[PDB]
């Protein structure tokens, strides 16, 4: 009885438990390995099958990153998001281990429906990583936002919260380069790239190629066209020492406020509220650009 | 932090009853209602939230 | 020998889930609505006819959840993915009764008659989820004609309390996706969905593709008014202009299926004037 | 089978201190840089989950052993014993969490993965501090060169807020000695370097060296502006501190 009850808690925490199957690949599957066979034991192992494997998909990705400095932006921010749902997976597993060992009951039909709200949650989360196994920040942002286009508002809120957090370096790349010109991308995982061509004294020369093949699905193309000149017009005032935010100083306070404000909430990617004040930056830097010559 | 706390109360959706941050809750359904002994069991529809 | 009558109870609680028994076979046969479960006879002919009596009640549920919970996940943004997902929710709660019955089976506290009196309202709930799943495969419906069918359900049929009760919730929860983008077309003049569900898909202001295959969720009278709005909303696209004039018809939300006519009329004269 | 499992719950707490265990036998290979554990054999196949409690604690001890090799052989007060002290402080706050579990372990509660929710914020915390400590010690980094590594960690660890909070806190806890030495140079005009604490090493015709064994976290260009504040006094906004020093002097 109790042996297969304790096996499936241990596959939830990793692989094995009391018997060997040892699936670190494949589709994970449970072999009871007993002389006591019944036909309901066959249906319980197929219950286990997509619970343990879909847990293993998160482990395959965050150990594929092996937390590193190469892709230490977006690529590993995505592993960061998946680490917040890693824990919660362990949590329904700790209240079931609290029932088992003294604080008793085994797994039953009760526990059988309890897990099925994780079950559908891990089909979304396993599908979210299957979508995008590339290692670029621009095409990660087009992949997980396209899995928000689908129906079902139970998983729309679930992915919306992953999507705010994949986006937490991405909008952190955005507004500093807009107000001042700041960069940290040496890998080119910022969808706006830099230095394909040699860097010479400005005269309006190239140092930004935004790449018409990798734009985040939450941004629109005619806006990425506007921000390209905003990055160029401020970096072109590196031939004067005024590197400040152009026109109003009320834009510079915003980036500093915003990075805590996004963390604190439910990890929501604002992609039409953000679009309002990046219009007002295009409007700022063009009268400023003519007023330093005036 | 809002998203983390909300998930955690329901224990990754493995609770439907009460919000708890204890990991010492016993997962059990309730005994049959008294309104469910006069007509038999009936599934509650979550209307008007 | 008397023990075996309780043993077939415990085998029954797995039929309701949709899975294998310990002495009652499950056949995941081709076709839906009716798959046959083969009950292995045991001595005492009376308790075998009795179980055979309760057997179709578990059967008609077990087919209909199965294909529609996977089919829904394959949907592109359409209202049938919000619909199939709401069924799965009501399907969790059916299984609460399965596990509450198994809680009373620690030693026998129930009989086959005591089970039936309990699933007596859930038999009227399951038979009205049964016709939904068949009607949307007959048409091979997409998102505009799905809602056309479900409309007549929430404004027809009576016989149980619990049947109409479920059927208010799920039909508003299929219409509610539709409403969220509805305010997006009737004010902003954009679609978010991959296939729009309205009278027209997107493109002087007659340059449209009229799909009748995807039509509005109600009677045609609001549908004529959804076309007229999109003409004002085309003019601003035709030569650029303030498209941020509507928001004072968005301080209040729409959200009606008992008077969709009023909110569409208020979405019409508001769009006529700002032009 | 439940009884053997709750024994190794009690033996893990002793291991996590960084010391001898009981039936969990520990052997340093080359001076606590790697330590092989030899777990018992049991009739439970939760042996895999045992081997998954080894690797957290792998990185535990190797922070501490690496940072004391610096600080006891030269007595660094510029960066390495500073970071040794920030890390001993995260070590006290580690060990009180070890005491928080031992209080609980004299009741029936904790078992294998009951503890692993305490292990999880701390795992992210110690794995980055250890991948930090490997590169400082064995990199051969002292003075500014250490700061320059910690600076690259702030960049690399934007993903994950918990990861970001540690290298923020380490890179400022490593600079609070090293900034003070440059401050008296640019404010007062006195410097003494006994361990070569700052880049400028004396010996007007005294030199204003900017060395690359203490390469700066900041631009090489703005380090010149440090240098030359001190020239005329010698016989985020931490770069403006130097510029407002620099306008005073010339």
């Amino acid at each position: 009885e109790t042996s297969l009850v304790r096996d499936l808690l241990y596959v939830f925490q990793g692989i094995d438990g009391k018997f060997v199957k040892m699936c670190n690949s494949e589709n994970c599957y449970k072999v009871d390995g007993k002389v006591a066979v019944s036909k309901s034991l066959k249906d319980i192992t197929s219950k286990l099958s997509e619970l343990g494997w879909l847990h293993n998909k998160i482990k395959k990705y965050t150990d594929q990153r092996s937390l590193d400095r190469a892709f230490g932006l977006v690529g590993q921010s995505f592993c960061a998001a998946l680490h917040q749902e890693l824990k919660e997976y362990y949590r329904l597993l700790s209240v079931l281990h609290s029932q088992l060992q003294v604080e008793s009951s085994l797994t039953l039909r009760r526990l059988l429906v309890w897990t099925f709200d994780p079950k559908i949650r891990l089909k979304t989360l396993a599908a979210l990583v299957d979508h995008c196994q590339g290692r670029k920040g621009g095409e990660l942002a087009s992949a997980v936002h396209a899995y928000t286009k689908t129906g079902d508002p139970y998983m729309r809120s679930l992915v919306q919260h992953i999507l705010g957090l994949v986006a937490y370096p991405i909008l952190n790349f955005l507004y500093r380069w807009i107000y001042d010109g700041e960069l940290e991308d040496t890998y080119h995982e910022f969808f706006v790239a830099s230095d394909p061509v040699v860097k010479t004294d400005r005269l309006w020369h190239d140092k930004y190629s935004l790449r018409k093949s990798m734009i985040p699905s939450f941004m629109t193309m005619d806006q990425s066209r506007k921000v390209l000149l905003i990055g160029k017009s401020i970096n072109f005032l590196h031939q004067v020492c005024h590197d400040q935010t152009p026109a109003s100083k009320a834009m510079a306070v915003g980036k500093s406020a915003e990075s805590p404000k996004d963390a604190a909430e439910l990890f929501t990617d604002l992609e039409n509220a953000f679009q309002t004040k990046i219009d007002a930056a295009y409007f700022d830097t063009s009268k400023y650009l003519l007023d330093v010559l005036n | 932090d809002k998203f983390e706390k909300e998930t955690r109360g329901s224990l990754f959706g493995a609770l439907v009853h009460s919000r708890t941050n204890d990991m010492d809750i016993k997962l059990d359904m309730p005994p049959v209602p008294e309104n469910a002994d006069l007509s038999g069991l009936a599934i509650k529809v979550p209307q008007s939230i | 020998l008397p023990s075996q009558e309780t043993c077939l109870v415990e085998d029954l609680l797995y039929i309701l889930i949709g899975v294998d028994g310990r002495y009652i076979s499950v056949q995941p046969l081709v076709g839906r609505q009716s798959r046959s479960f083969s009950v292995e006879q045991n001595l005492d002919s009376s308790v075998k006819e009795l179980v055979n009596r309760i057997l179709p009640v578990a059967t008609n549920y077990s087919t209909v959840t199965r294909f529609v919970e996977e089919n829904s996940s394959f949907e592109y943004g359409q209202v049938n993915h919000a619909l199939g997902a709401a069924m799965r929710t009501l399907g969790k709660e059916y299984m609460i009764l399965i596990s509450q019955l198994e809680h009373l089976q620690r030693q026998g506290l129930l009989s086959l008659q005591k089970l039936w009196f309990y699933i007596q309202p859930t038999l009227r709930t399951m038979e009205v989820l049964a016709s939904i799943a068949t009607s949307l495969n007959k048409g091979e419906c997409f998102g505009g004609a799905t809602l056309s069918l479900l409309h007549d359900r929430t404004f027809g049929y009576t016989g149980d309390s619990q049947a109409q009760e479920l059927c208010l919730y799920l039909t508003k929860a299929a219409s509610a996706p539709y409403f969220d983008i509805l305010e997006r077309w009737i004010y902003r003049g954009i679609i978010n969905d991959p296939y729009s569900e309205f009278m027209v898909e997107e493109h002087w202001d007659q340059r449209y593709t009229i799909v009748q295959q995807q039509i509005p969720s109600f009677l045609q009278k609001v549908a004529d008014k959804i076309l007229s709005t999109g003409k004002y909303l085309n003019v601003v696209r035709e030569c650029g202009h303030d498209v941020t004039c509507p928001d004072a018809k968005e301080i209040t939300y729409t959200l009606k299926e008992q008077a969709y006519v009023e909110r569409i009329e208020k979405a019409y004269n508001y769009a006529s004037k700002v032009l």
